[PDB]
This record gives structure tokens, sequence and C-alpha cells, in this order.
RNA sequence: UUGACAGACUGAGAGCUCUUUCUUGAUUCUAUGGGUGGUGGUGCAUGGCCGUUCUUAGUUGGUGGAGCGAUUUGUCUGGUUAAUUCCGUUAACGAACGAGACCUCAGCCUGCUAACUAGCUAUGCGGAGGUAUCCCUUCGCGGCCAGCUUCUUAGAGGGACUACGGCCUUUUAGGCCGCGGAAGUUUGAGGCAAUAACAGGUCUGUGAUGCCCUUAGAUGUUCUGGGCCGCACGCGCGCUACACUGAUGUAUUCAACGAGUUUAUAGCCUUGGCCGACAGGCCCGGGUAAUCUUUGAAAUUUCAUCGUGAUGGGGAUAGAUCAUUGCAAUUGUUGGUCUUCAACGAGGAAUUCCUAGUAAGCGCGAGUCAUCAGCUCGCGUUGACUACGUCCCUGCCCUUUGUACACACCG
């Protein structure tokens, strides 16, 4: 029986899942290494999750992550979420719970949407004007 | 190692210098007076403009094997000014995607699919692989 | 005599539609028919966005006018004979029913 | 209005044997769907109908419809020289 | 072989031409509303009329010239399309029937107070929870003036209204100008959903009697 | 008039080409979904029609 | 050459050709511009 | 603000009245027990009148609450 | 009484008219009434619709109480709420509208049903790379008897109730903070929305409509042409900028809401191939659609050139020339190529919008559409500063109070 998990990462439209299963401990974003991931400035962002972790947590488990939708920075953090829950996951069900839980509470600890999906989404516009609060310029003479 | 292990910038600089030094490619009389699409202001300014083109036009077809000219021309589009107007998209130059996709098929780096549009060979999966090897 | 029947249900109210299409998988299940679906596809929203006012006077306001379709797609396999007959149930006002080979 | 006798011929011929008739407020159209007569030449001889109370006359949508009535029944009758046991279709 | 969209469009605007055109034609009549029922190779059309002897006329004489009417302008197959005619039941639960009855009282010389009066007390017996008439128009003299009438429960915002308010508009053409008369009828909850909505109102809370 | 000139301008496009199927109209006409009627009339028949205002 | 209102003059010269008739009948009187009336102005 | 309108304030009375046998102090058991004993046409105001019973019931529990006639504090 | 060859007339293959004379047959012509049509006047005669008063919380019976009455209480001292929302006080008691409830969209569900018009996983085969068999990495193709629904779709449901804890408050109604939670401003945004009014707009949406005008040399209708765009000037909503947080040239790669055909050789969205520098053209075809366009943006990211110069900023104006739409492009329809290279160096008095995925920037779809978007209606991408307070300005609600106002202080 094979042993993986399969979880999600999103930031408003962008939507990240994670297969991770017993490896060598290789993490790849479309068949690309994740060291590789654009825009640069945004790599800290991707590695957040393993730089709290430490790459050895990572050494067992084979990561591919397949991303869609919203855009640059949606993405990455769709995809740093999607690895975070992949692993606290795979550790719950494969792996002691006590591990499980040191590692989610260091995680929630640096940051919570590490874990939990940010609700915003863009506001729908109103006649009136251009944006959906902004108003058209009024005048009076 | 894989084109896909290695940055697209370092591998694109290293696939045209290949493709240049391969010498099978035959550059179009017009390519030190053309434009690269209607929106742009000038002519690109590196004189090997035209293998760079080849080789990214190439590393898209190895990582996509169904594009046709208007594909490309999408690609390689963008916004165009129109002075006191709001910008809006437009493709880029047609003429140069089919007259690389031609040289392209010549040297059997690519041929066309069943589906439409243009397919990465064996050969061509190959030589990309082993430019992308010897980038390190 | 077995053939991948193809019938497509069209309406814009979404109860009708959830209704016949339950009565056409118990209908066909009675028989020991296999089944697959009914699939919903995306529901179609065709939007209309008018100005209030029959003239140009006053503030603008606009009514936003929507019409929903909800499409379904059910797939039997059987002869011809036996979903006509499945079919022939009495099918509220509002949905259509097409039924096709493949 | 002037029309041809045939063309008149053809229209009470249809309006009797069908007892209803509709037309589209269209002028100029080259003829009418349900008879080869222009839709001008329809119009206005129902029109002539209706002003003398052969027919009742009914306006919606951009679209005329008209119905026959007892003494426009008999004014066909007449007209056509049509046995009186034959009547409309309508009854 | 149309679009699905462009086939629920057309059917919606046949539906209001119909409804447009038998309003037109049954006008004295009575005509409270029309429903198309589509079948496999036949296609349904029931009026709805307070004096169905006359939308049918003698032996289906005038039914039947609708018919085929509306077959012809249509583009319907013969023998494809065929009408009914049907009472409407508790035609005081009706807006419609009651807005054209308020327009024949009116068109007949009867005052504006009696017959909207009249109208209320009416459509009240009749078992509705609230109605209201209002006419607007120029009445007694050269300058517009409006006539409200109510009695009962009235909501007029919010969902509910959409299924719990029946009203209609109607105008009446008199010697001077136009007369506007609106009929707002609110129904009553109905289990059966025969009479009125099979809904209560989103506010109304029923605790059962204890053992 | 003579046939060759009366009504003889095209009419193939346009907005002298398309009415309000309802009035007749050819001022804002809706022509989505093969509507075809002005905005006044599509206003007044949008609930017949089957358009619903949700928002 | 019909301008809407008169048929203008004109006498067809070598340098016209390749020109349109209407190039040469205008249309329009050229604006000369008297005072400003009331409301020109305190806008 | 959340101010319970008189629909719930007079629901949750009446319904503790009625049912105070089985009340509890706990909100879902109430809303179960609401859901049984009564017909709320919305979900939200179902749970409106559960948490506003429960929060009566705790007043209840310490004293008396005006309003609310319960045969056996009588 | 209709039509018409030829010549003239005419802007005109309008017999419109005249000359010449053929055809047709009661369908017409003449006159009187009566009609019909009219984007003709009257929105200060009207219906309907819409805007505004007015986004605030306000409005009205019945039966009682007070007053000779108009009127008044109910509908309130106070606390509280976004709320005439509640707690209460109480000559009021019970009610009916508005508010709320409601309904639509969005936010959570590894829980349910089901997906060859959506996907994932493993397997079988094949290509490439790596030690080249076996193993690892990455791609392509099939399995309706490989499995499944995390990802996508959409039906049913669950979920938040301030539930729980600490403080303040009348043992109330409630408020602040806090853990947990997808969510603790009514969870966010909308739709709907009372009484009474305006001589507010619309007769140019309507075969809606009163009256008046015209009705054949027409204010009807149609055809040609012109105009609605005309340019010393003033104003409103906007687009493009004044630059290096940038322009240009490469490389790089992430959306959402939507829309699409009469098949005629073919009409709408258009893939692919060929021709062309572009604009465009030709040929095979797909899609009446989660099946095809759709493998579907820009700002941005990345590396070079430019170097404080109205400069490679800016793109107004103008010349030459080439295509597409259309019956017709001139007063440039629009779109390409080369060339010309104006003001503008951050904008006075004044003045608009806006409190979070908001402002702003960036692009995309639809409406109009044969051809034209700097507009409007929606969509998404990147994503902030500041405040979370007040009645100073401009206004709104309630109470008290003054009035010589009631067309109501523009008195
Ligand atoms: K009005
Ligand atoms: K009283
Ligand atoms: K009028
Ligand atoms: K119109
Ligand atoms: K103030
Ligand atoms: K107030
Ligand atoms: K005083
Ligand atoms: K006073
Ligand atoms: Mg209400
Ligand atoms: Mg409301
Ligand atoms: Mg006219
Ligand atoms: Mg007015
Ligand atoms: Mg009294
Ligand atoms: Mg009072
Ligand atoms: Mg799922
Ligand atoms: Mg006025
Ligand atoms: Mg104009
Ligand atoms: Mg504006
Ligand atoms: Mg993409
Ligand atoms: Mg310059
Ligand atoms: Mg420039
Ligand atoms: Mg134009
Ligand atoms: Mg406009
Ligand atoms: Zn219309």
């Amino acid at each position: 029986a094979v042993e993986s998990v399969q979880c999600f990462g999103r930031k408003k439209t962008a939507v990240a899942v994670t297969h991770c299963k017993r490896g060598r401990g290789l993490i790849k974003i479309n068949g690309v290494p994740i060291e590789l991931v654009q825009p640069e400035i945004l790599r800290y962002k991707a590695f957040e999750p393993i730089l709290l972790l430490g790459r050895h947590r990572f050494a067992g488990v084979d990561m591919r992550i397949r991303v869609k939708g919203g855009g640059h920075t949606s993405q990455i953090y769709a995809i740093r979420q999607s690895i975070a829950k992949a692993l606290v996951a795979f550790y719950q069900k494969y792996v002691d719970e006590q591990q499980k839980k040191e590692i989610k509470d260091i995680l929630v600890r640096y940051d919570r949407t590490l874990l939990v999906a940010d609700p915003r989404r863009c506001e729908p516009k109103k006649f009136g004007g251009r944006g959906a609060r902004a108003r058209f310029q009024k005048s009076y003479r | 190692r894989t084109v896909k292990d290695v940055s697209p910038h370092e591998f694109v600089k290293a696939y045209a210098a290949h493709l240049k030094r391969s010498g099978k490619m035959e550059l179009p009389e017009w390519t030190d007076i053309v434009k690269t699409g209607k929106l742009k202001e000038l002519a690109p300014y590196d004189p090997d403009w035209y293998y760079i083109r080849a080789a990214s036009m190439a590393r898209k077809i190895y990582l996509r094997g169904g594009l046709g000219v208007g594909g490309f021309r999408r690609i390689y589009g963008g916004n165009q000014r129109n002075g006191s107007r709001p910008r809006h998209f437009c493709k880029s130059s047609g003429s140069v995607a089919r007259n690389i996709l031609q040289q392209l098929q010549n040297m059997n780096i690519v041929d066309f699919d069943p589906k439409g549009g243009r397919r990465i060979t064996s050969n061509g999966q190959r030589d990309l692989d082993q430019v992308a090897g010897r980038i390190a | 005599q077995i053939h991948k029947i193809r019938i497509t249900l069209s309406s814009k109210n979404v109860k009708n539609l959830e209704k016949v299409c339950a009565d056409l998988v118990r209908g066909a299940k009675d028989k020991r028919l296999r089944v697959k679906g009914p699939v919903r596809m995306p529901t179609k929203v065709l939007n209309i966005t008018t100005r209030k006012s029959p003239c140009g006077e006053g503030t603008n306001t606009w009514d936003r006018f929507e019409l929903r379709v909800h499409k379904r797609v059910i797939d039997l396999f059987s002869s011809a004979d036996v979903v006509k007959q499945i079919t022939s149930i009495t099918i509220e006002p509002g949905v259509e029913v097409e039924v096709t080979i493949a | 209005m002037i029309i041809s006798e045939k063309n008149r011929r053809e229209i009470s011929k249809y309006l009797f044997q069908e007892g209803v008739c509709y037309a589209k407020k269209d002028y100029n159209l080259a003829k009418h769907p349900l008879i080869d007569v222009p839709n001008l030449q329809v119009i206005k001889l129902m029109q002539s109908f209706k002003s003398k109370e052969y027919v009742r006359e009914t306006f919606a949508w951009m679209h005329y419809y008209w119905y026959l009535t007892n003494d426009g029944i008999e004014f066909l009758r007449t007209y056509l020289n049509l046995p009186s046991e034959i009547v409309p279709a309508t009854l | 072989q149309i679009s699905k969209k462009r086939k629920f469009v057309a059917d919606g605007v046949f539906f209001a031409e119909l409804n447009e055109v038998l309003t037109r034609e049954l006008a004295e009549d009575g005509y409270s509303g029309v429903e198309v029922r589509v079948t496999p190779v036949r296609t349904e059309i029931i009026i709805r009329a307070t004096r169905t002897q006359n939308v049918l006329g003698e032996k289906g004489r005038r039914i039947r010239e609708l018919t085929s009417v509306v077959q012809k302008r249509f583009k319907f197959k013969e023998n494809s399309v065929e009408l009914y005619a049907e009472k409407v039941n508790n035609r005081g639960l009706c807006a419609v029937a009651q807005a054209e009855s308020l327009r024949y009282k009116l068109l007949g010389g009867l005052a504006v107070r009696r017959a909207c009066y009249g109208v209320l007390r009416f459509i009240m017996e009749s078992g509705a929870k609230g109605c209201e008439v209002i006419v607007s128009g120029k009445l007694r003299a050269q300058r517009a003036k409006s006539m409200k009438f109510k009695d009962g429960y009235m909501i007029s915002s919010g969902q509910p209204v959409k299924e719990y308010i029946d009203s209609a508009v109607r105008h009446i053409l008199m010697r001077q100008g136009v007369l506007g008369i609106k009929v707002k009828i609110m129904l009553d909850w109905d289990p059966k959903g025969k009479q009125g909505p099979t809904t209560p109102l989103p506010d109304l809370v029923t605790i059962h009697s204890p053992k | 008039g003579h046939s060759n000139i009366w009504n003889a301008h095209p009419k193939n496009y346009g907005p002298g080409s398309r009415t309000c199927r309802v009035c007749g109209n050819p001022h804002a006409i809706i022509r989505k979904y093969g509507l075809m009627c002005c905005r006044q009339c599509f206003r007044s028949n949008a609930k017949e029609i089957g358009f619903i205002k949700y928002r | 050459i019909y301008n809407g209102k008169t048929f203008n003059q004109i006498e067809v010269k070598p340098e016209m050709i390749s020109h349109y008739l209407a190039e040469f009948s205008i249309s329009y009187k050229p604006v000369k511009h008297g005072r400003p009336g009331i409301g020109a102005t305190h806008s | 603000g959340r101010v319970r309108t008189k629909t719930v304030k007079k629901s949750s009375r009446q319904v503790i009245e009625r049912y105070y046998s089985k009340m509890t102090l706990d909100f879902h058991t109430n809303k179960k027990i609401l859901e049984e004993v009564a017909i709320i046409p919305s979900k939200r105001l179902r749970n409106k009148i559960a948490g506003f019973s429960t929060h009566l019931m705790k007043r209840i529990q310490k004293g008396p609450v005006r309003g609310i006639s319960l045969k056996l504090q009588e």
C-alpha cells in the first residue's frame, strides 16, 4: 500500500496541491526543484516551512507540488501553505502524534498562515464608480 | 541533469551559443532590419537575437509539444503603447516564429504534431538534455 | 445490445431538474442497469445589466438581471428500448430531456 | 389601394380557407410568409375588410392578427362563388 | 440546433409575446394568465380566464381560431400546439382579474371610490390577508391625483414579497386621459400550495403545544 | 415611389437595419442572446422572459 | 459638384487626379468669429 | 451591535416557558431541542433563539427572571 | 384609371415631368364627410417607469385617557443598539408598515451523492538524461473491468450562537478585551425596501394617452446630398505624461468574470499549416460548446543599453505610403511602415473619492459593434499609508425652546 498524502494551500485564487510520500527528501514544483522558484525574492517565503523545521525532517518524504491560478505571490504563498499542511498530515498519519504536534506548534508559532488559509477575496465593484468603494469624481458647477 | 533542473536564462544562453556554433541555421536576410513585433519601437539590441529566440522557442516546444505560430505570437507579445491612449495586448511577429520553427525542424529538433503544432523529437530531447548537463 | 445512452437535462429550476435526475437514476437502478452520473456542468449565468431609467435623468442606476441555466449529464449502459421506456416517465415543465448515443 | 385581381383572389381564398391570418408590420416585405402576395397588399386588404366589419383586428409585438366574422364569411362565400356547404377550417 | 442560452432566451421571449397577445385579444373576456407546457412532439398552452365561455365561444370556434393563428404566427407544426381554457380558482385572489374587473367597472361610469371599495371587499372576503388598490390620473379635475385604498396586512420589502404578494398594473383609456390602476394582493400561507405560497414567513415561529 | 428608388437604400447593417421586436423602436436594442428588445421593453418584460434580480 | 445646397463650379486640372470630387466643393462655410454672446464665460 | 430583536426574545421566552423540563445549559443540545419542538424558517434564526434560550436558562438558574412564568418556580 | 420603349428633362436606368402612343381594365380618379400617420407642441393635462427629498429610522389605525377644538398620548425620563433595536418607565392596551428576518454571491468541510464534457494516484509501454538493462529523475500515450474524489464542477447538508473566559453595566438590555475557530464589525458585499411628497425627468422607448397643430405643393414616407464633428473663447467627466522606484531590447511565467455560426465554397469564436517585415492574405479543419477558440494578460520578475541632457522622458501636430470593413472612408472610419518630434520639469485660489484584499497601479471580458472605446457594466493580478475619533465645516435624526414664517428663511 502506497504511503502518501495530498494537502492543498490557498491564497486568493491560487490553489497548490502537494503530493507527499515516502522518499529520499526531494521537493519539486511542476517538476522543477524548489530552489529555482520564481520570483527569486519570494524564495524566502517558499523556504520558510523548511527553514523552521530544518532539512532533516524532510529527509524521508518526496514532495511533488502542482500549483494553479492566482498570481506570482499568491502561488508562492499557496505552495508554502500546502507544503506545511502536507508535512503535518504525513507526520500525523505515518509518524508518532507527538512529533506531529511538535512540528505543528513550531509552524504555528512563526506564522499562522502556514496552515490556515487567508479568507480575503476581491470585493465586487458597484456601479457609480470604478472600484468597490471609489466613486466617480463629483462636480457641482 | 535536465533542462528543468537549470535556470531558464542560463540554459537559453548556452543553447543559443550551441545553435550558433552548430552552423545549421540559415538566418533570413531581414533579421537585421525587422523588429520582433508591431508592438516594439526598435529592433533587438543583441546581434544574436535570432539564435536566442530560437533557443527559447526550442525550450518552449520541449516543455509543451502542441504549440503553433499563433501560440508563439501570443507568447512573445505584450503591451502596446498607443500614445495618449491606454495600452493593450499585442501579438508579436509571426514570420519570425514561422522561420524559426522551419529552421528547427530542418535540424531534426522538432517535427509536426499529429494534433497540430510542433513536437520535440527524441534527437531534440537528447540535444537539449546534453546542453543542460554541460551548463554546470 | 448494450450501448452507452447519453441523457442531457437542462432546466432553469434546480429543484425540478434534481428531482427528474433522481427519478431517472432510480428507474435505471430498478432495472439493474449501470448508471454513471448525474454530472453537473458549471452553471450558465446569462447576465444583462440595463439602466433603470427609461430616460437619461437622475443618478445612473442599473439592474443586474441573471438567467441561470443548469445542465446535467447521465450515462446509461443499455439498449435503446429500455432507455426510451425509462424516459417515458412524467417530466415536469421547464426540464428539457435529450437522448442520444455516444 | 390598387391590388391586382389575382392577388385579391389569393388573399380572399386563403382567408376563407383558413379563417385566420397574421402579418408582420413590414410594408416593404417582398412576400407574405403564408401568401405569395406582397405583405403591404395583404395588410391593406385586411384593413379594408376590417373597416367594414368583415374581420376583427388585433395588434401586438409588431404583428397583426385577423379573425373572420360571420359577415366576412358571407362576403367571401358570395365573392369566391363557393358552395354554401364549404366553410372555413376553423368551424 | 441553437445553443442552450439562445434556446432558453427564445422560450422566455415566446412566453412573453404569447402572454401579451392573449392579454390584448382576451381583454374583455378576462385573462388571468397563460401557461406553456412542452412535451415530446407536443406543446400545451392553457389559458386562464374568469369567463371561459367567451374564450371558447360557441362550439370552441374562438379557441380554434386562436390555436390556428398561434400556430401560423409562431411557426408551430400543424396539429402540434393546442390551447385549453381553464377556470381560475379564487378569482378574487388574482391581481390581474381584479384589475380587469376594476377597469370594467370604471369604464362603465361607476364612481372610483365605490368601485375600489367593492374590489377591496371582494378581495378580503375571498381569503386575502390584505390588499391595496391605487387609482391615479385626472380625477374630477384637470390636475392629476392619486387615490389609495388599503385594508389588512401587507409586506413590501425582502424576498417573501415575490411569493406572498400578487400585483398587477392596468391602464384605463378615459375621455380626458389615462387612468392608472394598481392592484396588490397579499396571499396567505397554504400548506398545500394551491391557494398560497408553500413556505411560512421568515419571522414566523410556531411552538408546538406540550403534551 | 419607383421600385428602384423607393426603399432602395441598403439596410444590411447598422441601427437602421434593426428594431425592437416589441415596440419597433431602433434605439437601445439589446442584441445579447438574441433578445432583440429595446432596453425599456426588456426591462418591462424581464420577469416574463425569465430574468431575475439577485443583486 | 453638389455640396448639399448648391452645385459648386470647378475645372478639372492634371494635379487633381486620384482625388475625390468632395475635396473641391467645401460643404461648410469657413468660420469667422463674432464677439462672444451671453453665457460664454463665468462657467 | 448584537441585540436580539423582539422575535428572538419572544420565541425564546415561550419555548422556555413551555419546555423548561427538557432544557439544558448547552447551546447545541438546546438548538437540537428547538429543532424538535419548534418550526423555525431559517437556520440562523434557530441558532439565535437557541443562544438566547441558553442565556435565559443560565439567568433562571440563578433566580427568577421577569417575563418568564415557570410553574415549578411559582 | 395603371404601367411603359425611345428622345428631352433630371444629381439620377425617378415615365418625376414633356414629346411620341402602346398596354391595363373599375382594383382607381374627382368632390364632400370621415379617417390615418407624425422623434409635431403640451411632462404645467396624463399613465407607467425612473431620480430625489432620505441611507437616515422613520410612519399609521382600533379601543381607552386629555382637550370646546385644531390636535394630543400610545410613538416616553433613563440605559442600550447600526436601527422607533431592545431593557424598562409608564393613561395607556393591543396591533399594522418600515428596520431586522428574508434571498444572491464569497469565505470553512480530506464529512455525503456523482463525474471519458474535471482531475489525482499507481501501474503497462515509449522518449531523454543519469551508474544507462535491473535503479533514480523528467516527459508522452492507453486502460468505460486499475483505484479514488485531495485538487475542478454542483446538489443535499453541517458550520457562528458572541458559544466560552475576564472585566464594566441597573441581578437587565448590553459593551470592551481574550483563547479557540475558516469566520467574532449585522462574517464581507449586494438585492429588496414604509408613510407623505416634487408642477424634478421622460409625450424623442412603447400600436401608452387627453387636448391642440398638420395631413397630399404633407410636420406622413421614401431617395440623393450635406449637417449633428463646423472654432477667437469658458466649463465638467476623463486618457497620456512630466521620468532612473525610469524608458528601451532580451530572457522569464502567474488570473478571473465572460462570449461565440444561416454552413450556403462561407456568415460568429477561431486552432493548425503556408505566404508576408508589419498590416494582412490563402488552405485544411474544431466548436450551437466544462468537448473547440481557451496550451488562454499586463503591471511584475530577470540581464543588458541609456546617464540628469526636454535626454533613448513625452507623444501632440504633420508628410509619404501600404492594407482591412463597408454600396460609399473626402471633413484623415480603423489598423501598419518610415519620417516630423509641440506643450509639459509635478501644477494658484479652489475642489473629489476613499478605512482592507480597501485606495492606487496593471491588464482582461461584455454592452454599444459591417468598421471604430480614452466611455459604462463586470472580472481578476500586485497591493499600501493613515484613523478607528469628533461635531469645527457641510449635512442628517430626536428632544427642549423662540417665531410677526405656512409659496414655509431662496420666508
Ligand atoms: K410623471
Ligand atoms: K386614539
Ligand atoms: K401627446
Ligand atoms: K428605445
Ligand atoms: K456638525
Ligand atoms: K436619532
Ligand atoms: K423671541
Ligand atoms: K409654532
Ligand atoms: Mg417587513
Ligand atoms: Mg431589509
Ligand atoms: Mg417624420
Ligand atoms: Mg413632471
Ligand atoms: Mg381618542
Ligand atoms: Mg404624535
Ligand atoms: Mg473534493
Ligand atoms: Mg417640470
Ligand atoms: Mg453630439
Ligand atoms: Mg460619470
Ligand atoms: Mg497561465
Ligand atoms: Mg525626446
Ligand atoms: Mg519614448
Ligand atoms: Mg463614429
Ligand atoms: Mg456612451
Ligand atoms: Zn421596445
